[PDB]
């Protein structure tokens, strides 16, 4: 065995049905390969290897794939960009993401870190060799991470550096909490339901760990300070509808109120294109009950700078870089060539 | 690669102002932008940063509510807003691109903020407007270790005042300082003459101050005691 | 939040060192010339980007980082500053000596009779005839430092290529007649002079 870190074009694999109209299947039948039946892992005994989740090329290829899945699937009636405007036909689609696996070609292999407190950047004691990652759902969402993998043992805090306030911090939860979003049978308005008891228990635990990493300082949360609608609220796609939820009450400092927390959301039809660019118009929503249950597995936060001369650290929710989503799922993988 | 900032602006107490930074030569949408402030005589202060991709921001507690940063990605332009202008806010404001932070591929590999590309700065001057001609006062000479005497020109607006000595015939060792803008939004300036001590009681010195904005001409003789 | 010395000077062909004291955190350096926009020189204590001269170098030793400039040229005349994230130093004027150093005359003028007849008290301190053009002006009431009411002007070239500066301390007569002593303290290339004045 002789290897070195390398960057290569991976290929995706999935268990898409070839006879499906749901668009993640349509896209994976042509873009990916069938997933391997009986797959092999081999533990590399007494091997220690340094991973680094914040510099990892898998994350970038997975972004390009997801970008290109959305551009093929989402059908906005109008697209308006730098002077342009294209009107098209915009039927509604069957939307629900499916697990994707990422796989090395010949001559390369994917190292996977099995050390279960692994924050994402250190050296790793219990390394494995695999041909594919596990099944990652390409769900895009801001503020909260949905339908992801859980932390194995203790809640984990990831960041390229906590002392640099310009770097996103990613909290990976112990134990998931359901978020139930529903537009029922004026018609843009919906809401999400969260069990306040479970959630606050978890949020208390998340502050105790943030306290660990900030020299037992006083931790408080605050609404996002600025930016576009997609980052200042928990945004996401359910069944092709673009939901935007005010999550202010999710971070209620006062009570670290324990019935059900209900967040006000709206289904929007004008959305910014997350290919930077411009905006896209979508058709008004379905009739009947649009309903999505999702595990909350992670949160993306930003620490407020200044405040060295103080006794408190303040955090605000916010995504914006969809790539950190991917990082929260690929932090244990690294591609090498033999 | 370059940042082109907007020209200098003048405002009164209260009010708001907006100053822009126009990127060119590079992909504005990657890379974070910080703003920075320098008051006259002080060092730079950090005002916050703004990720032009999603518009996310981060301001130190002393400036949240007083500063806001925004952008327009279609023209690749950053914007800084200073609300509730006080005389403290008179300063030089700088926008800068940090190649170490941002979305997309070309982060530069520096753990510190890589404050790479700087604009030239925009001057925000807070002058409580109105007018007000100045009052002129003698800096009288008193206590080899020769003589210096002069003129204090206090509380006027706007610039400028002209100062001269003996209606322009004295030019030897005279030096009129720049005006300084005080807490009151009014300017003040001083002018001096080094003279040989053997000339007090025999050579005579007059301040000639002229402020045309308010029709004011004063002649103030400086006597020692 | 990072100290830094206010001025530093040396002559062509020599070398100088700017320091800032205050962090153990990665520090980078910038050089702002007159008329131009700042440019990065050193990052992360001692690294150089491509396109920066080998005369610039960086070093750190327990809570103080240093920028060192070898083989000084007069194009290096400028302002130099450091940061460790949002922790910034006050900046240092670097002068490449183009003429012999000259200490300042300072004279401190008390409130004129005529301004006190108008209920105002302006102390004015005029510093003149110095090179390099960088000084510190500190007001003292009796023995104590003064923070409020101080407006100082930046050194501007005199009529003979030396520098002058002016400083003003604005008081009401109450606070004026409440100290018995007031002084202007001017520091220049190490040496301080203090002129004192009294309600008399
Ligand atoms: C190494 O990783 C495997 C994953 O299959 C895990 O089951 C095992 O407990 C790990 N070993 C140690 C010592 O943690
Ligand atoms: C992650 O762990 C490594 C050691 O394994 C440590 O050097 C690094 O500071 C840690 N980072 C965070 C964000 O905890
Ligand atoms: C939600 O969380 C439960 C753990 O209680 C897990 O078994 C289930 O797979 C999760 N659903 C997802 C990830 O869609
Ligand atoms: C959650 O993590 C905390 C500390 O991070 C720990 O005390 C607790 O046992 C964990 N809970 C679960 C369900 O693993
Ligand atoms: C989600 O909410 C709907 C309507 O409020 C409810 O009927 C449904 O049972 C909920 N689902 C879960 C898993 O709680
Ligand atoms: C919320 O979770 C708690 C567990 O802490 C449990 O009683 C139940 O699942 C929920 N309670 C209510 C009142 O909804
Ligand atoms: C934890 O931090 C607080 C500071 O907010 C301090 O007052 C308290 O004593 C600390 N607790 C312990 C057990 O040290
Ligand atoms: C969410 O609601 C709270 C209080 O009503 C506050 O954070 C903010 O006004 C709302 N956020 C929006 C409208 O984006
Ligand atoms: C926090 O919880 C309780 C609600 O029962 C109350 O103190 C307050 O209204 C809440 N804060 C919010 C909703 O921002
Ligand atoms: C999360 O998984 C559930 C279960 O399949 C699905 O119904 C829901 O749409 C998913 N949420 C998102 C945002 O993809
Ligand atoms: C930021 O984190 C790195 C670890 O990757 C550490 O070396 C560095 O000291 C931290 N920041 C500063 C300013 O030192």
């Amino acid at each position: 065995p002789v290897w070195k870190d390398a960057d290569t074009t991976l290929f995706c694999a999935s268990d898409a049905k070839a006879h499906e109209t749901e668009v993640h299947n349509v896209w994976a039948t042509h873009a990916c390969v069938p997933t391997d039946p009986n797959p092999q892992e081999i533990h590399l005994e007494n091997v220690t290897e340094n991973f680094n989740m914040w510099k990892n090329n898998m994350v970038e290829q997975m972004q390009e794939d997801v970008i290109s899945l959305w551009d093929q699937s989402l059908q906005p009636c109008v697209k308006l960009t730098g002077g342009s405007v294209i009107k098209q036909a915009c039927p509604k689609i069957s939307f629900d993401p499916i697990p994707i696996h990422y796989c090395t070609p010949a001559g390369y292999v994917i190292l996977k870190c099995n050390d279960k407190n692994f924050n994402g950047t250190g050296p790793c004691k219990n390394v494995s060799s695999v041909q594919c990652t596990h099944g990652i759902k390409p769900v895009v969402s801001t503020q909260l991470l949905l339908n992801g993998s859980l932390a194995e043992e203790e809640i984990i805090i990831r960041s390229e550096n906590l002392t640099n306030n310009a770097k996103t911090i990613i909290v990976h939860l112990n134990k998931s909490v359901e978020i139930n979003c529903t537009r029922p049978s004026d018609i843009r308005k919906a809401y999400c339901e969260i069990n306040g008891t479970k959630w606050n228990k978890v949020l208390k635990q998340v502050t105790e760990k943030l306290k660990e990493h900030f020299n037992n300082k006083t931790i408080i949360f605050q609404p996002p300070s600025g930016g576009d609608l997609e980052i200042t609220m928990h945004s996401f796609n359910c069944r092709g509808e673009f939901f935007y939820c005010n999550t202010t009450q999710l971070f209620n400092n006062t009570c670290i109120c324990n019935g059900t927390i209900t967040l006000p959301c709206k289904i929007k039809q004008i959305i910014n294109m997350w290919q930077g660019t411009g905006q896209a118009m979508y058709a008004p929503p379905i009739d009947g009950k649009i309903n999505c249950v999702s595990n909350i597995t992670g949160i993306l936060l930003t620490r407020d700078g200044g405040a060295n001369n103080t006794s408190n650290e303040t955090f605000r929710p916010g995504g914006g870089n969809i790539k950190d989503n991917w990082r929260s799922e690929l932090y244990k993988y690294k591609v090498v060539q033999i | 690669a370059g940042l082109m900032q907007s020209g200098a602006v003048m405002k009164n107490s209260g009010a708001s102002v907006r100053v822009s930074c126009q990127a060119d030569g590079y992909d504005f949408i990657d890379y974070v932008i910080h703003w920075f402030r320098q008051r006259r005589g002080e060092g730079l202060e950090w005002l916050g940063w703004m990720n032009p991709s999603g518009g996310g921001t981060n301001y130190p507690r002393p400036f949240q509510g007083k500063v806001t940063m925004t952008r327009d990605t279609s023209t690749e332009t950053a914007y800084l807003d200073v609300r509730g202008l006080t005389y403290d806010d008179t300063a030089v404001y700088y926008c800068v691109r940090d190649r170490a932070n941002g979305s997309g591929r070309r982060r530069f590999e520096s753990v510190n903020w890589f404050l790479d590309l700087w604009g030239r700065g925009t001057q925000i001057t807070v002058v409580s407007a109105s007018t007000k001609g100045p009052s002129v006062f003698p800096l009288a000479p008193s206590s080899g270790g020769t003589a210096a005497l002069g003129c204090l020109v206090k509380d006027y607006f706007p610039e400028p005042v002209t100062v001269s000595w003996n209606s322009g015939a004295l030019t030897s060792g005279v030096h009129t300082f720049p005006a300084v803008l005080q807490s009151s939004g009014l300017y003040s300036l001083s002018s001096v003459v080094t003279v040989p001590s053997s000339s007090l009681g025999t050579q005579t010195y007059i301040c000639n101050v002229n402020h045309k904005p308010s029709n004011t001409k004063v002649d103030k003789r400086v006597e020692p005691k | 939040a990072l100290t830094q010395p206010r001025s530093v000077s040396a002559s062509p062909g020599q070398s100088v060192t700017i320091s800032c004291t205050g962090t153990h955190n990665y520090v980078s350096w910038c050089q702002q010339k007159p008329g131009q926009a700042p440019k990065l020189l050193i990052y992360d204590f001692n690294k150089r980007p491509s396109g920066v001269s080998d005369r610039f170098s960086g070093s750190t030793s327990g809570n103080t980082a240093s920028l060192t400039i070898s083989g000084l040229q007069a194009d290096d005349e400028g302002h130099y500053f450091c940061w460790a994230f949002e922790n910034i130093g006050g900046g240092t004027k670097l002068t490449v000596l183009g003429q012999p150093k000259a200490a300042p005359s300072v004279t401190l003028f008390p409130p004129s009779s005529e301004e006190l007849q108008a209920n105002k008290a302006t102390l004015v301190c005029l510093i003149s005839d110095f090179y390099p053009g960088a000084v510190t002006v500190a007001w003292k009431a009796d023995s104590s430092p003064v923070k409020a009411g101080v407006e100082t002007t930046t050194p501007s070239k005199q009529s003979n290529n030396k520098y002058a500066a002016s400083s003003y301390l604005s008081l009401t007569p109450e606070q004026w007649k409440s100290h018995r002593s007031y002084s202007c303290q001017v520091t220049h290339e190490g040496s301080t002079v203090e002129k004192t004045v009294a309600p008399t």
